[PDB]
């Protein structure tokens, strides 16, 4: 049988074994939100559903294969997902917060959005937010504060989008999780001088950069910025 | 004197810069060939994000602005383009228009000025074979073709009424075009009327400005020096050329004892003694901001070095027709802006910092200071 | 005399391989402030490299 | 190229003038016998192909007007009494490749006039 | 013109299957992972076991 | 006296600041670190709960919109009885609209404000008795779904 | 003139 | 016609309809919504052109949905009967796929154009 082991991460595990993969329990059981492969192992012994999780189709999950030290996103957290094109990532964030947890996920195109409402019904614990987040005070009521602020938003002007998430509903000392991709940014100049401002504009917005990390073979041109909000 | 902001354009490296009529936007011109948007209007100290006009391959050099509806950009493919800045408009920030120069058969082709003419609606354009060509905005096509100067031409400006355009370039002319004349204005007709040699380098800048009692066209370049003349009177009018260094503010000083001169430039002082000269000693710091203000004590032992980040002070001890320099460690003047500083005596110095705060040290005593009505 | 030079161009290093990880320094927020941020050489230089081309003759 | 009639308005007097293709979208207008250089006119993109039309506006009065048109299939109409001046622009409606432009029904090259009440 | 829906059909079996393999592997990064530290002294000192 | 307009999915919270001018001070943040200080500095004026979720559809639309809704009004009509008195709202819209309602409300809108609300909203569950967290996070959810139907058309 | 020249940095290195 | 985004400009779209009408001289295009469709399937279409005019929009709409799924770079042009006869037929033409082929002898100007609709977007 497949060996599931786990991660340092918590609500994270690898199916060890033979193919080894990067693998989250399944809070719905019984089906899958994109297709992908579920393996159920038997634990004392009650078997417990998991998903896999794609790092090529979830910039998260890269972050995970290349070695992040610190993620926020842990069990029993509350999380603001911002770009949430669908229940590709989110899904796989809202098992990792668990029941307990929440995860608020933010869409502004109309044609993903209805594709992640449907997803949100099964997820109790994933609550679908569908405005820009460019203008947070729209929906201020439905989030309530937030451990860790994740962004996989594509836009040049992201880090005016997380300063004002972060500014409302980041708890002191909370999570930054930024993946940034430089072609939107600048196409001329060399992926690393685009990652370096994009780390000092944050530095002027009060997150400090904790660590960061290239997602390549996953993605190319393609980094994760992890940072504390440091509100003091 | 101080950065109050310092705002990113989320964009590639700026080349140009320009505000509208209303001046509430910005402008921006950047290597990649975007043109962004930066709303002003919130307050001092306020710049946001507004807009990105859509996107090309060449870099926007120059830009201009036709009230607050249009942005004119010269770019370095050798063809100016006309975006749409209307709010409330479905083509809003669309490329309206390309127009091309006359190309270099042999060389790349760059528009570097372009500004807009509002009494014709006109665009005049100045580009890197040295020629002045105007064009209908309306139509976006050219109505007249000056192959005036010799070289790249780097600067365009017009007067009020958008009777005389100037230009000015690499080849350290600056050249008149003239509308002046009723025939001239009803068939729309420039001239070159005239052009003058009054820079001894290339002219980077140029600029008008006209009232009831002032006139002036100020230009200046790699010759480090301004260049004044009239407007309405260029071609016969005199001009002025100012002198390159105008020690407003002292960068030397001297001490009567031990007859040594000290000069600070770039964070850099040099001292000399003199009984006929020698350099007895130079200093290097290391922080990029460049030195404000140097103030030498009475004695010549205690040198203070003022920048507005920073305050230093060193010891100079004379050996062997040399001076050994020693830092004084003070936290104070450490974490203190330096404006204006002053010896008392060997000892005790007066500050006065950034703010306005006139405070003693002995090597802060505050000094009180008369309110002033605003 | 180079060395010299070398030495100090190490102390003036805001980054070091520590193997596959690479450690970089956080400048002072005082120093972003205080003054403006550095012009980048290779746009300037091509300004510049331009209006000193050699089909201008300037001699 | 190609050979038209221009009148000089403010004398009355009428004379040839003949239409060259320029490199970037120019058309040189010279003087049919003198050769002098009277006016250019201007176009974006590649031109390709003009002609000249003729409206006549009253006894013994007519003005020409030069027709040029883009490969993409923009069409300028330059007032050649007017130093060449743009007066009107528009685009063929289903236009890509253009490669020739005339007019017909009236003076042109291949049907000229003998007199001015004949334009 | 079978000859062409031939092949085609066997060219789009095989890149599904080259699909589906590949999400089951599982690929070691490699990328650069740099690490912020706000004092020149931290830097010198740094080991990544600490 | 200084209010505080507080939005939730159960509804409008109203909260009576202690302080006149809390919003111009300078130490709000270790002024609020905890939930008990949000007690007294803020205490309960008024809670007009989202009856149904028809009504909180409508009520969180308007509030998107920077509308005073029929609810709203009614709550800070219950106040007017207090003279020459300060409202602290987060939005600018919103406080713009409550301004052109003629009351005598000074009613404030500053960044300096986003620290109160940081905290109020952080230890909500403790500030509003009755409710306990999970109750509060089911009320958003139903009400987030309800809002996303109406925001695509469904 | 590196006879007479000083070197901030250099001192504070050491 | 706000649906079409995004919309190239009178000279972008030179440059589209000359590599157009090279293409079909190699036959390298491949012409009408149903057969852009199946390229996208196939993936073996370098970037996709349509018509702004064409009524109803809808119908080459699913197209933007299959190629941001697939990493296709696509692009809207004023005309489809100027489409139709860059392409080299007697039909307005609203959609066209470029087909890949790195042997191709136009394969630079493919790429030129290809990186403009990029930036483009």
């Amino acid at each position: 049988k497949v060996v599931i082991e786990p991660h340092r991460h918590a609500g994270v595990y690898i199916a060890r074994g033979k193919e080894d993969l990067l693998v989250t329990k399944n809070m719905a059981p019984g089906e899958s939100v994109y297709g992908e492969k579920r393996i159920s192992v038997e634990e004392p012994p009650t078997k417990v559903e998991y998903r896999v999780w794609n790092p090529f189709r979830s910039k998260l999950a890269a972050g995970i294969m290349g070695g992040l030290d610190e993620l926020f996103i842990a069990p029993g957290k509350k999380v603001l997902y911002l770009g949430a094109a669908s229940g590709t990532s989110v899904s796989h964030v809202s098992d990792v917060v668990g029941p307990e947890g929440v995860v608020y996920a933010v869409e502004f195109s109309h044609r993903p959005g209805r594709e992640l409402i449907s997803m949100a019904k099964k997820r109790p614990n994933i609550i679908p937010i569908i405005e820009d987040a460019r203008h947070p005070q729209k929906y201020r009521m439905l989030i309530g504060m937030v451990d860790c602020v994740f962004a996989d938003v594509a836009q040049p002007d992201q880090a005016r989008i997380i300063a004002l998430n972060s500014h409302m509903f980041l708890k002191d000392q909370g999570g930054v999780v930024i993946s940034i991709k430089a072609n939107c940014i600048d196409s001329t100049v060399d992926a690393e001088t685009v990652f370096a401002r994009e780390v000092q504009k944050l530095r002027e917005e009060r997150i400090k950069p904790l660590e960061q990390l290239t997602l390549e073979p996953y993605e190319r041109d393609h980094c994760i910025v992890v940072g504390r909000y440091m509100r003091s | 004197g101080l950065p109050l902001r310092n705002y990113d354009c989320n964009s590639g490296v700026i080349w140009s810069i320009s505000i509208n009529d209303s001046q509430d936007k910005l402008s921006v011109g950047c290597d990649n060939g975007t043109v962004v948007l930066i709303d002003i209007s919130g307050g001092p100290g306020v710049l946001e994000h507004d807009t990105i006009l859509m996107r090309q391959e060449a870099r926007v050099l120059t830009l201009a602005w036709k009230k607050d509806d249009f942005v004119i950009g010269g770019c370095s493919d050798g063809r100016i383009r006309i975006w749409s800045a209307q709010k409330n408009d479905e083509n809003m920030g669309r490329l309206l228009h390309t127009m091309k120069v006359d190309k270099a058969k042999k060389e790349s082709t760059l528009v570097w000025s372009v500004i807009y003419l509002p009494r014709t609606d006109q665009i005049a354009s100045g580009d890197s074979t040295g020629s002045i060509k105007f064009w209908d905005f309306q139509f976006a096509t050219l109505n007249q073709s000056f192959k005036a100067h010799d070289a790249d031409v780097l600067c365009l400006t017009t007067d009020t009424d958008n009777n005389y355009v100037f230009s000015a370039g690499v080849d350290r002319k600056i050249f008149q075009f003239s509308q002046n004349t009723n025939k001239s204005q009803k068939n729309n007709r420039w001239v070159n009327s005239s052009n003058r040699l009054l820079h001894g380098n290339d002219i980077r800048a140029i600029c008008a400005y006209q009232s009831k009692g002032a006139d002036f066209l100020v230009s200046g370049g790699v010759e480090k020096t301004l260049v004044i003349n009239s407007l309405t009177s260029f071609s016969n009018g005199n001009y002025r050329k100012m002198p390159t260094v105008e020690p407003y503010s002292k960068n030397v000083l001297v001490n009567k004892e031990q007859r040594l001169v000290v000069s600070w430039s770039e964070s850099t002082v040099k001292i000399w003694t003199m009984g006929n000269y020698k350099l007895v000693c130079k200093l290097t710091l290391k922080d990029d901001q460049n030195i404000s203000t140097c103030s030498l004590s009475p004695d010549g032992q205690v040198l203070v070095v003022g920048r507005p980040s920073t305050t230093k002070v060193f010891h100079l001890q004379p050996v062997g027709n040399k001076l050994k320099v020693t830092k004084l460690d003070n936290d104070l003047l450490l974490r203190t802006s330096t404006k204006l500083v002053k010896f008392i005596d060997n000892s005790k110095i007066v500050i006065c910092s950034c703010e306005d705060d006139v405070f003693i040290v002995d090597l802060p005593q505050e000094v009180e200071l008369l309110e002033v009505t605003s | 005399k180079t060395k010299k030079r070398k030495t100090l161009k190490n102390l003036r290093k805001d980054s070091v391989k520590r193997g596959k990880f690479r450690v970089q320094l956080l400048s002072t927020t005082q120093d972003s402030k205080t003054l403006p941020p550095k012009k980048e050489s290779s746009i300037i230089r091509s300004k510049d490299r331009w209006l000193n081309r050699k089909a201008l003759n300037k001699g | 190229f190609k050979v038209a009639h221009l009148q000089n308005s403010q004398t009355n007097s009428v004379h040839g003038i003949v239409l060259l293709q320029g490199n970037n979208g120019w058309i040189n207008i010279l003087h049919s016998t003198s050769g002098l250089w009277l006016m250019g006119c201007k176009i974006e993109g590649v031109i390709t192909d003009f002609c000249i039309d003729y409206q006549p506006i009253s006894r013994g009065k007519f003005r020409t007007i030069l027709i040029a048109v883009n490969a993409y299939g923009e069409v300028w109409e330059f007032d050649l009494n007017k130093n060449g001046h743009v007066i009107r622009r528009w685009k063929d409606q289903g236009g890509v490749g253009i490669t020739k432009i005339q007019v017909g029904g009236g003076t042109t090259t291949t049907c000229p006039a003998l007199q001015i009440s004949k334009i | 013109t079978q000859d062409s829906n031939y092949v085609r059909t066997l060219r789009q079996i095989e890149l599904k299957k080259l699909e589906k393999g590949a999400k089951q592997l599982m690929f070691k990064s490699s990328g650069n992972h740099t690490i912020f530290v706000d004092s020149r002294e931290k830097m010198n000192e740094f080991t990544p076991e600490k | 006296m200084a209010y505080v307009l507080t939005e939730t999915s159960a509804g409008y919270a109203l909260l009576k600041a202690s302080d006149k001018k809390i919003y111009k001070s300078s130490s709000l943040i270790q002024d609020l670190d905890s939930s008990d200080k949000v007690l007294k500095e803020f205490k309960i004026a008024a809670f007009s709960k989202f009856n149904s979720a028809a009504n909180a559809l409508e009520e969180a639309n308007s509030i998107i919109e920077g509308k005073v809704s029929s609810q709203l009004e009614k709550l800070l009509e219950e106040i007017k009885k207090d003279k020459k008195s300060t409202l602290i709202v987060s939005e600018t819209k919103l406080a713009n609209a409550i301004n052109k309602l003629g009351l005598n409300f000074n009613v404030v809108s500053d960044a300096v404000t986003l620290d109160i609300y940081r905290a109020i909203k952080e230890y909500l569950p403790e500030l509003l008795p009755g409710m306990s967290d999970n109750d509060l996070s089911k009320m958003s959810l139903g009400l987030a779904h309800s809002i996303g139907r109406h925001k695509l058309k469904f | 003139e590196d006879d007479v020249e000083y070197n901030e940095e250099l001192d504070d290195a050491g | 016609n706000p649906k079409a985004f995004p919309l190239a400009d009178a000279a972008l779209t030179q440059q589209i309809l000359d590599v157009v009408q090279q293409a079909a001289n190699l036959r390298q295009l491949k012409k009408g919504a149903n057969e852009a469709t199946k390229t996208l399937n196939r993936g073996i279409s370098e970037f996709i052109i349509m018509a702004a005019d064409c009524e109803p929009i809808e119908i080459l709409l699913h197209l933007p949905l299959l190629c941001e799924d697939k990493n296709v770079p696509y692009v809207f042009v004023p005309s489809r009967v100027a489409l139709g006869r860059a392409c080299g037929v007697s039909r307005p033409v609203i959609a066209a796929s470029i087909t890949t082929n790195d042997a191709s002898a136009i394969k630079t100007q493919i790429y030129a154009v290809k990186d403009k609709i990029e930036t483009l977007l």
